[PDB]
């Protein structure tokens, strides 16, 4: 535990990247998160919404 | 059924095949088709319900006898087993970047 | 062939603690060296389950402990039986058990397994029958008085025939069979795991990952179930169909699942080697 | 069977290949009622009475 800052920087970057990746599987108030299922199983207007 | 009558007094074995939908999950359905295994090319694949785009290499990730799909620490599709032949493939997106 | 058995005293059941058991694979996804955190129905750690007894010894002055109550079915059953002579031999899952609704019949008799789904008129004490002979020395499955009548059935299932041991071996228990029965979205998914054992008392400590076995699409509303044990009618105990039956030596544990978060630990091959709870102790949280 | 004792043949848990019925030359009537015989290869059912 001597090079704490050099490891903490990499850990923070990895956590930021992981959060950015995981923010793709959220509904955000929509029906689902996959776009093709949304545009296939729904009418054009609600799909675009 | 005397074998001397006309064409209107002969046996007619009739089948009354019917179809109906209950609330239980469907267990009898029609057949499905399959294409060739074109690997080492960024194509569109759909094995059993999942979609995606990317080359399909032949990696060495050994799955369990009952496991079918495969993911990573990022929770993304990475390796799908072929249904016909028990050969674990590997999914990796093809070339992309800036010029 | 319904027959109400007699000569069976009453006694308050025991409660043995479950030492970190009841962890099964939630899905069919492969993960290598991933500390995945899932949320599904599991058994809380360090929770005691009901210990049903089934024994008949000379010390027992006419008790003949043969327990098979109609237990409830809330969300799942962590069925675990420590057998040595193959006593637990099926289950009679159902909803009403009065020949009005369907009931899942899973019984592995002498030949093979028959997963039948039909409307049956069950008795008040279902069991199997194995008769011992003093001339050729062979245990034979004779009595099959589980139900009394059939009706218009549904999707059934059979398997290839085989022969088990069917012998009253002496000594401590040598087998352990764990099961998890979940029923959601018209899917009665069953998990299983068979590990050896050399214990003679309450469920041992350890950890095992139960693998999926079958996903029969039956679509029922099972909310109450029971067990299917087997007696050991031999030349020793005399009498009739109501009195004079042995019970062997076996025991089965029954637990109930509850919704709670768990933290799994996948190995470098895909097998769960260890898991931790989320709501047990502050360190676990 | 007989006309008053028509025996049913409820069958499930299979893969029904309908491409063998209408591609035959041994029947006399194939008057399906609103099932699109050429489209039966993409419709799933629960029980098939016979
Ligand atoms: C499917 O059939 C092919 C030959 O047509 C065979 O090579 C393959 O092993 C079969 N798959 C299974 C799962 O039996
Ligand atoms: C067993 O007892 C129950 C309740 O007393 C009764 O309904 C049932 O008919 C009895 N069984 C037989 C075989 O008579
Ligand atoms: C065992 O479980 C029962 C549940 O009804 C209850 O007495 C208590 O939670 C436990 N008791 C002991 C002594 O473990
Ligand atoms: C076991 O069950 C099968 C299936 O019903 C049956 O064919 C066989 O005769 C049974 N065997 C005994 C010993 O009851
Ligand atoms: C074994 O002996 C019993 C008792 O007589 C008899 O019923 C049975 O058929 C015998 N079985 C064989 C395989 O000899
Ligand atoms: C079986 O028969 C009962 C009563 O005649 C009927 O209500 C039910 O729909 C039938 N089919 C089943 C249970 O699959
Ligand atoms: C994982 O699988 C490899 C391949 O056989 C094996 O050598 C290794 O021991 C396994 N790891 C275990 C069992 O923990």
């Amino acid at each position: 535990s001597a090079l704490g800052k050099l490891q903490d920087v990499v850990n923070q970057n990895a956590q930021a990247l992981n959060t950015l990746v995981k923010q793709l599987s959220s509904n955000f108030g929509a029906i689902s998160s996959v776009l093709n299922d949304i545009l296939s199983r729904l009418d054009p207007p609600e799909a675009e919404v | 059924f005397q074998p001397t009558n006309g064409v209107g007094y002969q046996p007619y074995r009739v089948v009354v095949l019917s179809f109906e939908l209950l609330h239980a999950p469907a267990t009898v359905c029609g057949p499905k088709k399959s294409t060739n295994l074109v690997k080492n090319k960024c194509v569109n694949f759909n094995f059993n319900g999942l979609t995606g785009t990317g080359v399909l290499t032949e990696s060495n990730k050994k799955f369990l006898p009952f496991q079918q799909f495969g993911r990573d620490i990022a929770d993304t599709t990475d390796a799908v087993r072929d249904p016909q032949t028990l050969e674990i493939l590997d999914i990796t997106p093809c070339s992309f970047g800036g010029v | 062939q319904c027959v109400n058995l007699t000569t069976r005293t009453q006694l308050p059941p025991a409660y043995t603690n479950s030492f970190t058991r009841g962890v099964y694979y939630p899905d069919k996804v492969f993960r290598s060296s991933v500390l995945h955190s899932t949320q599904d129905l599991f058994l809380p750690f360090f929770s005691n389950v009901t210990w049903f007894h089934a024994i008949h010894v000379s010390g027992t002055n006419g008790t003949k402990r043969f327990d098979n109550p109609v237990l409830p079915f809330n969300d799942g059953v962590y069925f675990a039986s420590t057998e040595k002579s193959n006593i637990i031999r099926g289950w009679i899952f159902g909803t009403t058990l009065d020949s009005k609704t369907q009931s899942l019949l899973i019984v592995n008799n002498a030949t093979n397994v028959v997963i039948k789904v039909c409307e049956f008129q069950f008795c008040n004490d279902p069991f199997l029958g194995v008769y011992y002979h003093k001339n050729n020395k062979s245990w034979m499955e004779s009595e099959f008085r589980v139900y009394s009548s059939a009706n218009n059935c549904t999707f059934e299932y059979v398997s290839q025939p085989f022969l088990m041991d069917l012998e009253g071996k002496q000594g401590n228990f040598k087998n352990l069979r764990e099961f998890v029965f979940k029923n959601i979205d018209g899917y009665f998914k069953i998990y299983s795991k068979h590990t050896p054992i050399n214990l003679v008392r309450d469920l041992p400590q350890g950890f095992s990952a139960l693998e999926p076995l079958v996903d029969l699409p039956i679509g029922i509303n099972i909310t109450r179930f029971q067990t299917l044990l087997a007696l050991h009618r031999s030349y020793l105990t005399p009498g009739d169909s109501s009195s004079g039956w042995t019970a062997g030596a076996a025991a089965y544990y029954v637990g109930y699942l509850q919704p709670r978060t768990f933290l799994l630990k996948y190995n470098e091959n895909g097998t769960i080697t260890d898991a931790v709870d989320c709501a047990l102790d502050p360190l676990s949280e | 069977a007989s006309v008053y004792a028509w025996n049913r043949k409820r069958i499930s848990n299979c893969v029904a290949d309908y491409s063998v019925l209408y591609n035959s030359a041994s029947f006399s009537t194939f008057k399906c009622y609103g099932v699109s015989p050429t489209k039966l290869n993409d419709l799933c059912f629960t029980n098939v009475y016979a």
